[PDB]
């Protein structure tokens, strides 16, 4: 017979499974595995007493009756939901043998569902902590959230438009107009405007809890991005209009509220996960969950006992590790089936590939981090009954030196982003010799990296630029970076852009130049949308953002890193031309498809109909397309720096209309019916229509219909 | 309960449908917000209907909404329809299909996989099929034959990824229940039941998952033992063959069940048996037998009094507690590679009509007609480790045997993994950490394993087949000594960096010839088996062959008891059950109780109770973590002279072993064992002693019982002792202090 608060809650011996703390029979049992200590005690808090740093009950647990194997599980009969809970844990403290155990730290469960540690986004607890005590919340016996009877959308991956977007960054700034700027109430009230953009998925920047704060007392700058996760079931919860409300609870809610205002407007939900490393840092930095529990376990350890550096951030997770495999697929599972997202990013994807030291020779009866050619975890994602039917979108590289696009192990299941498509279709579009051919590739899919492994083109994930690196439009601005003012002394970023800045270096510039760089913007614009593939493009490329040449903006909570809604206004006509052109995808049948263009379909023009000119001198391609809806399409890119007139292809009985041409002012450069002067403007071009001819400016694009004529 | 479905347009809107279970009807709500390119009102015709329901506006024009009802005593049905605007056009779903409803089910959830009951008592259904396009629930009354209620499932709403799955606010009037996977109507059984019905044999292969929950079980005060590996004897016996036979005593329809072994604990404790090992107990079929199971979480209904299968959970459950109370572990004997499919729909039953494709090998292998199972695919991986997991929560099992274990490093091809994920997962799994996991490379298949060094992370244990066949020869006059001494030691060539007690050895299973027939049967058919009759085929009045024979059976058990490792009896090698000279584990009949009063069986008991006594007072040598020190064994020859290693005509050796001296705290002594397989009288003599110290003989195998064994003549040291023909002996060192 024992007790816990107060003689009023009796103590059990519960339950090995399921991990975590689970709501049952009027109380809650919690379970953690340890196979290295040799005690261990629960430790709750109320919300008062966590401030104060106190624990208000301590439970020892008994190593007869309260573990089974390597967990450690016990019962607790009463109302706790309202009270907070870590544990502690005793044994070897060795750190040249990997082990960290030590009876005054109170560590957080990897399972919590919600982590309590300060309230408000860069505000320090009291005495500028930047570290405070964390302590995971405890379930209600029953759920407080109405879905209001969502159901999955399953669009087919051909179908996607994918808008990545910085989650406090959407409507931080000022001129949002938003209730709660920064939050993910806030963005439900800009979901209409995405909408109307033509997107229908938004890939989310990691909204897994993080401390902003991690690097504040040195120097003194935030962490912006979030790639420092320090509890994978949790939602950010600075990232809540609510805080600590309740425990978390009104956090979770509100992340949920968010997915289904996206769900109810047929936008889908993909997240950002970073599951190759953690905020506990090398030897020298802090315990919060991991490395007081199990620290050889989860981290991948040499020798000696120092930690590898594949990640480049201070550790390395042991992903293929079975332990850290049932994690993982419990923690994605989790996600899917309580939040309802519909897909996930990988970041940093080829550590999940990287050998465990558990079949070294000398543990059984090829070392550690060796790539595998089937990884165990990869295979259980794939393979899994409820993940194997989502999206899953992988970063083939980590900066150990790996690089693995094309050749990633796929299971015919796995997309990539294509970081071959960027390279190319950055370095013909700015004009350079030998790139025609690997852009017309581009154009199709890539067919030569996924077509002999039995991949389909949507797998390929296409994009220009992304949130590391250089925006769209520092890309026709800037030669190099200027990354200063993150103090690194310019050392830290990407160092091989391949950019041109249209003539001249910064925004002020002639007016000839401005007139280029707005028709190198349209001139990405129409690449991304008319490509084989799932194109994505980055939050506020749509209207031109800027942050100064900074390609490396991750430290900086700051309105370089914001949305501007003041300044999406000046420019409507680069937004509206965007949307023009998605809604042009999405009206087409042969833009996104779901096999590989024939040749009976697609056929390759030159300045001259049929006679393309693949040479490496070359800078111009054509082609022209069947479609099932609009009959016929004609696509050029002139990357030259010369104007060019070019022949159009004979077709007996029809005449080709002009869409779309980039070197023309707006609102002509996107000809709609809108527009009360269409016929007339489409009438002064008809003595060079009428001959099968068509004249283009250096550095422009057009697309043509064809269209009958009797 | 309500239920609501939210559907995205065809057009860029939203459609609300709403299902209340009105206080026997059922009413559906539809409400459609929004207005853009819409206007003049909406009609809802039931998918070409040429009728129609106006929708009314609700708020102020914000929504227009619509009610229907039905009439009760309508079995789960779909309501499908279809919008139009005051121009003919037609809205349909986001899909471009019919706005469909399910109407007397719930949705369900995926998880967890098989049948579960909520706290409100409604009943979720889950089961995964990638490759079915189709799936169907039926439900049957008591009797059933043919399915009460059956209920399609919509592949939209009662799917999440590749689970399907259904809730029903009750199941009452209802006992059994399946699931039918594409258009194929022949029901198959829930891989995760907990409970199952009985194997019917239709005019077909059919079995139905019971729609009733085990009750909660008192477990007590009960304990795993933990007894430490090195300190375990271990008794293989088969549960309908223990106590089938009238000579048991057993009440009839009790004998041959969990019961009847449960009956029988004193005859393990005087045996001095702290270990059980059982032949496997999951469900099978009569025609193959029990080495190809076909459910994973139930025991066999037949090995329970009643016959069902609650019944034989509880059995089960009380023979593990009975067990337990008396300091015995139960091993199960596990088949995880293979089932008792086909390859053809008459002999579906259960995973091969779900997905063929994950569960099974495709094509199976080459010279084979069972379904051999894809272990390293991560469901079967799942559904082993569930398996695994629920035996040992649940039953309080303390340990497996895996058969076939050299199946379980396949790949889905059939290749060779170097890095197999599934015994990976066994031994890294934190639940089962505690439990004993040992692979036996034998199989019940007509092919036979290849040989290769087995992955054991220093935690396998191993059924050593090379003690047994090493052994037999010996005792046949057709090895060399090296291999005796190898094989007395613990095995160190293969258990090298784990330790002897991590060699199960053995000299008879339940397959081959049992230890009566090993010494009375040698035909040119049965050469591998390494066995000599002793002179005369089968039964026989000779004087002298009689003697040989009970010479061998006394040196089999000495040398199995003798050694280094564990040591693994089979049942009936204890009371002279024959087989009549046949290697078929089939061929085995029920044990005979009659017997146990006999000369026989009280020499063969009372040697092994000796042998287990004397293992257990001088654990020092016999239940050691390590291998001995090579600094206290020395190897003699006829006449303390060098043993002949290459000549394979010295059937004979002799082992001194010195006593070890710990200082932690006793003075024990030191062991001299001779054997002579040789058909004429050896002279040995003894090691020289200390002073005032004297040989004490324990065991001489050609002496008369009883006294051959004895807890007796003392002889000095540098004496000559006389060994006869077949005989082994047994010296202690006895300080006359």
């Amino acid at each position: 017979e024992r007790y816990a608060l107060g003689g009023a809650c009796r103590v059990l011996a519960g339950m090995p499974a399921p991990l975590g703390a689970t709501a049952l029979d009027g109380g809650v049992n919690f379970a953690v595995y340890s196979a290295g200590a040799s005690a261990a005690s629960l430790c709750l808090f109320t919300p008062d007493d966590l401030e104060a740093d106190e624990v208000t009950e301590e439970v020892p647990l008994d190593p007869l009756f309260n573990r089974t194997g390597n967990v450690w599980h016990v019962f607790i009969e009463g109302e706790l939901h309202n009270m907070l809970y870590g544990y502690r844990f005793d044994g070897m403290f060795a750190p040249h043998c990997g082990q960290y155990f030590d009876v005054s730290n109170v560590v957080v469960d990897p399972y919590a569902k919600a982590v309590i540690s300060r309230g408000e986004y860069g505000v320090p607890g009291p005495g500028g902590d930047c570290w405070p005590q964390m302590a995971g919340m405890i379930p209600l016996p029953y759920s407080t959230f109405d879905w209001q009877g969502d159901l999955p959308l399953r669009y087919p991956q051909k179908d996607l438009v994918i808008y990545e977007m910085h989650l406090r960054g959407f409507t931080k700034h000022s001129s949002s107009n938003v209730e709660h700027p920064g939050t993910y109430i806030g963005a439900i009230s800009k979901l209409d405007y995405l909408k109307e953009l033509g997107v229908n998925c938004v890939e989310l920047m990691p909204c897994h809890e993080f401390n902003e704060l991690e690097y504040f007392s040195c120097s003194s700058k935030m962490n912006f991005w979030g790639y420092s996760t320090i509890n994978f079931f949790s939602p950010m919860i600075r990232y809540s209009s609510g805080g600590i409300r309740n425990c978390g609870r009104d956090a979770i809610n509100e992340f949920k509220t968010f997915v289904r205002e996206a769900h109810k407007r047929g936008i889908e939900v993909i997240m950002d996960v970073v599951f190759n490393h953690t905020a506990e840092g090398n030897e020298k930095g802090p315990i919060l969950s991991f490395r007081g529990i199990d620290n050889s376990t989860y981290y991948m350890l040499a020798p000696k006992g120092e930690f590898y550096n594949y990640s480049g951030c201070g550790n390395t997770f042991n992903c293929n590790h079975p332990v850290v495999r049932e994690f993982i697929v419990d923690c994605l599972r989790y996600w899917v089936t309580e939040m309802h997202v519909d897909g996930f990013r990988f970041d940093l994807a080829s550590i999940m590939t990287r050998g465990c030291s558990l079949w070294d020779p000398v543990n059984v009866y090829t070392t550690t981090g060796t790539p595998l050619a089937t990884p165990p975890l990869i295979d259980m994602i794939s393979n899994d009954p409820i993940l194997g039917d989502v999206k899953l979108i992988a970063e083939a590289w980590d900066a150990g030196g790996l690089y693995q696009v094309g050749q990633f192990p796929h299971w015919k299941i796995w997309s990539e982003w294509n970081g071959k498509y960027r390279d190319i279709v950055r370095q013909f579009i700015k004009g350079t010799d030998g790139f025609a051919g690997g852009f017309a590739e581009c154009l199709c899919g890539s067919p030569h990296l996924y077509q002999a492994g039995g991949r389909k083109p949507w797998h390929s994930i296409n994009f220009v630029c992304a949130h590391d690196g250089f925006t769209l439009a520092d890309l026709v601005t800037y030669n190099k970076k200027y990354n200063s003012s993150n103090g690194e002394d310019n050392r830290d970023g990407e160092n091989h852009n391949l950019s041109w800045n249209c003539g001249e270096e910064g925004e002020f510039a002639g007016l000839s130049v401005k007139r280029l760089r707005k028709r190198q913007m349209r001139n990405f614009f129409v690449s991304l949308m008319v490509s084989q593939g799932v194109p994505m493009f980055y939050m506020g490329d749509e209207y031109g953002h800027t942050k100064g040449g900074n390609n490396n903006t991750y430290c900086h909570d700051h309105y370089v890193n914001y949305f501007r809604w003041d300044k999406k206004e000046e420019s409507s006509d680069l937004q509206r031309f965007c949307s023009l052109m998605t809604k042009f995808r999405k009206q087409c049948e042969s833009l996104g498809l779901a096999d590989f263009p024939t040749a009976q379909r697609l056929h390759w023009h030159g300045h001259q109909p049929g006679k393309p000119d693949w040479s490496e001198t070359s800078r111009f391609v054509a082609f022209s397309t069947k479609d099932e809806t609009k009959g016929e399409i004609y696509v050029a890119f002139n990357a030259s720096h010369l104007p060019a007139v070019v022949g159009l292809p004979e077709r007996p009985g029809y005449r080709w209309e002009p869409l779309v041409d980039t070197g023309k002012p707006a609102p002509y450069d996107f000809l709609t019916d809108d527009l009360p002067d269409r016929a007339h403007a489409v009438h002064l071009f008809s003595h060079f229509l009428n001959s099968n001819l068509y004249p283009m400016l250096s550095y422009s694009s057009i697309i043509l219909e064809l269209q009958p004529d009797d | 309960a309500r239920s609501c479905y939210r559907f995205r347009t065809d057009d860029d809107g939203v459609v609300d449908v709403a299902v209340s279970g009105e206080d026997g009807g059922y009413a559906v709500s539809v409400e459609v917000p929004g207005t853009r390119g819409r206007e003049g009102g909406l009609v809802l015709r039931a998918s070409g209907s040429g009728e129609g329901v106006p929708l009314a506006p609700a708020a102020g024009g914000a929504s227009l909404a619509a009610e229907l009802s039905f009439d009760p005593t309508r079995a789960p049905f779909y309501l499908s329809f279809l919008l139009t605007d005051a121009s003919g056009a037609e809205i349909r779903t986001h899909r471009k299909t019919s706005f469909r409803v399910p109407v007397g089910v719930g949705p369900g959830s995926p998880a967890p996989l098989g049948m579960s009951i909520s706290g409100d008592g409604a009943v979720n259904f889950a089961v995964y099929s990638k490759n079915a396009n189709a799936v169907s629930l039926y439900l049957y009354a008591a009797a059933g034959d043919e399915p009460a209620l059956e209920i399609d499932l919509d592949p939209y709403i009662h799917r999440t990824g590749n689970v399907w799955h259904v809730s029903l606010a009750s199941v009452d009037g209802y006992v059994s229940y399946a699931f039918c996977c594409g258009g194929i109507r022949r029901p198959l059984l829930d891989p995760y039941a907990k409970v199952i019905g009985d194997f019917v044999s239709s005019n077909s292969m059919r079995c139905f998952a019971s729609l009733a929950i085990a009750p909660s079980y008192n477990w007590g005060r009960d304990r795993h033992p933990r007894l430490p590996l090195e300190k375990l004897v271990v008794y293989r016996a088969n549960v309908a063959l223990f106590t089938k036979d009238r000579s048991s005593g057993l009440p009839d329809d009790a004998a041959g069940t969990f019961t009847g072994l449960s009956a029988k604990v004193e005859h393990f404790r005087s045996l001095g048996v702290n270990a059980i090992l059982l032949e496997p107990v999951f469900p099978f079929h009569q025609v193959k037998g029990p080495y190809f199971p076909y459910h994973f979480f139930s025991p066999m209904n037949l090995y329970s009094s009643k016959g069902l299968s609650v019944s034989a959970i509880k059995s089960m459950k009380d023979m593990v507690r009975v067990m337990h109370r008396n300091g015995i572990e139960v091993l199960l004997e596990v088949v995880f590679t293979h089932t008792a499919e086909g390859e053809s729909e008459c002999q579906t039953i259960s995973m091969r009509g779900i997905d063929n494709s994950s569960y099974y090998i495709a094509n199976g292998i080459a010279g084979c007609k069972a379904s051999i199972l894809n272990c390293n695919h991560p469901v079967t991986q799942k559904l082993i480790l569930d398996s695994l997991r629920h035996w040992v929560l649940d039953f309080h099992v303390d340990g497996f045997c895996f058969i076939n274990a050299p199946f379980l490093v396949r790949g889905p091809g059939g290749e060779y993994l170097s890095r197999p994920p599934l015994l990976e997962a066994i031994t890294f799994d934190p639940v089962l950490s505690m439990t004993k996991i040992i692979a036996d490379p034998w199989s019940p298949l007509d092919i036979s394993n290849v040989q290769f060094p087995f992955p054991h992370w220093k935690r396998w244990a191993e059924v050593n087949t090379r003690f047994s066949i090493d052994v037999r020869k010996f005792l046949k006059r057709e090895a060399l000594i090296s291999d005796l001494a190898t094989r007395l030691c613990g095995s160190g060539d293969l258990f090298s960096t784990r330790g002897p007690a991590f060699s199960f050895n053995h000299v008879s299973r339940n397959s081959g010839l049992s230890l009566v027939d090993l010494v009375s049967f040698s035909n040119d058919d049965l050469l591998s088996e390494s066995s000599w009759n002793c002179g005369e085929e089968g039964p026989s009045e000779n004087s002298a062959v009689l003697q040989t024979r009970l010479r061998q059976i006394r040196n089999f058990l000495f040398i199995l008891f003798v050694s280094l490792g564990v040591p693994v009896l089979n049942m009936g090698d204890e009371c002279g059950h024959s087989a009549a000279g046949s290697v078929s584990y089939k061929d085995r009949g029920p044990l005979n109780w009659r017997g146990m009063k006999t000369t026989f069986v009280k020499e063969v008991t009372g040697f092994i109770s000796f042998l287990t006594a004397l293992r257990s007072r001088r654990g020092d040598i016999f239940q050691r973590r390590e291998f001995l020190k090579l600094e206290n064994i020395h190897w003699y020859g006829s006449d303390l002279c060098e043993p002949g290693w290459d000549d394979p005509t010295s059937n004979f050796l002799c082992m001194h072993i010195n006593a070890e001296v710990d200082e932690m705290a006793s003075v024990r002594g030191d062991l001299y064992i001779c054997f002579n397989a040789n058909e004429e009288s050896v002279s040995a003599a003894l090691p020289a002693l200390a002073e005032g110290s004297v040989w004490l003989r324990l065991v001489d195998t050609s002496l008369a019982f009883p006294g051959f064994f004895a807890t007796v003549q003392q002889v000095p040291g540098l004496s000559s002792y006389h060994v006869e023909a077949h005989t082994c002996v047994l010296f202690e060192s006895k300080s006359a202090l």
